[PDB]
């Protein structure tokens, strides 16, 4: 995305590797990263949604929790027993 | 014994629906040392509970006709419900070290008023 | 192989320097029931550790002039030192039970801005 | 006292117990409860003792902490050495 090219662009336009210094290598290296970065996504997503899940399940039991205008009316049944 | 044996049962579920009353949550955000004092919360609503039940018990012994028991009790059920606060003391002591602190002075003043009415209830009797 | 041993040998090196900036002490006092929840804390560690070394084990294998590759490997390591927080999440269920809780929501959105930055790199490569 | 006597008297005057309503009853049962209310004054007086003297220790360490007119000359004599 373009909001995060800057913060990487800034630093190799600076005193560290510059475009000549790219080696520009294309060989059986290169398809290996691809995969391992595929794999990157599934993982990282998956921490995602089983963190999204729990947040959403910590607003579910309170929603379901019914809160009545008065919260003392609840032990009035068992005393009289 | 019938006596006895009504006021230790009436107690607990008295006591577990004032507990259910003092339920709140607290978020700390970049903090190290936290600590949470509850002290004395228990024991304030173990007497003022304990105490609660003894009213609406020494009515119902004395009076027949339960329908007119089930009112006097339960119009003493809702004077606790209202006019009953709670604080929440968060002390900074450095910049790393916070302590939630939850007071039970206003337990501790109610269970006076409470007391009051026992008295004013016995003696009336 | 080569690459495979590099990146498995750096990455536990990573990891526990990350693990060692997450140690806090919390004081509980006057409580029976403590809940201790820590969960996923030591997850999004290992990803987010496990990405960093691939950020700098890239940059390190396509150039030579290892100087220039220690250089850019120390900028990274900085920039996830600065600006990462913790939460600690201390819900008073009740006025015996509290639950402090360990938030790895930051660790998970700067996962994100990892991330961005080996999608961005390589795109760049 | 006096104070708390009509918050009593009133809910007793409304369509509740009324005077001609009350048994009356003297027997064993009386003792029996008169014990328990001064138990009830032992335990709830031991209550408040032990939140009052809290209350005044907590504002004794204060005072005997004294503040100096500055707080930034006790870490003087240690950088020295």
């Amino acid at each position: 995305d373009p909001m995060t090219k800057m913060l990487v662009q800034n630093i190799f336009s600076k005193h560290g590797v510059t475009k000549d210094k790219m080696k520009k290598v294309s060989d059986e290296e290169k398809e290996m990263l691809l995969n391992l970065v595929k794999d990157l996504q599934a993982k990282s997503q998956a921490l995602i949604e089983n963190q999204k899940k729990k947040k959403e399940e910590a607003a579910a039991q309170e929603q379901k929790n019914t809160k009545p205008l008065s919260r003392r009316e609840q032990l009035i049944e068992q005393i009289r027993q | 014994m019938s006596f006895e044996e009504k006021v230790e049962s009436l107690h607990p579920a008295i006591f577990e629906q004032l507990s259910s009353e003092f339920e709140q949550q607290i978020e700390v955000i970049d903090c190290e040392n936290i600590t949470i004092d509850t002290s004395h919360i228990t024991a304030a609503l173990s007497i003022q509970a304990f105490v609660t039940t003894m009213i609406i018990v020494a009515t119902q012994l004395v009076i027949a006709d339960e329908d007119l028991a089930d009112a006097v009790a339960s119009e003493i059920l809702i004077l606790d419900s209202s006019q009953i606060k709670k604080r929440t003391i968060i002390k900074i002591i450095n910049s790393r070290n916070i302590k939630i602190t939850l007071s039970a002075d206003e337990i501790i003043t109610f269970v006076q008023i409470l007391l009051q009415v026992l008295n004013s209830i016995l003696s009336e009797l």
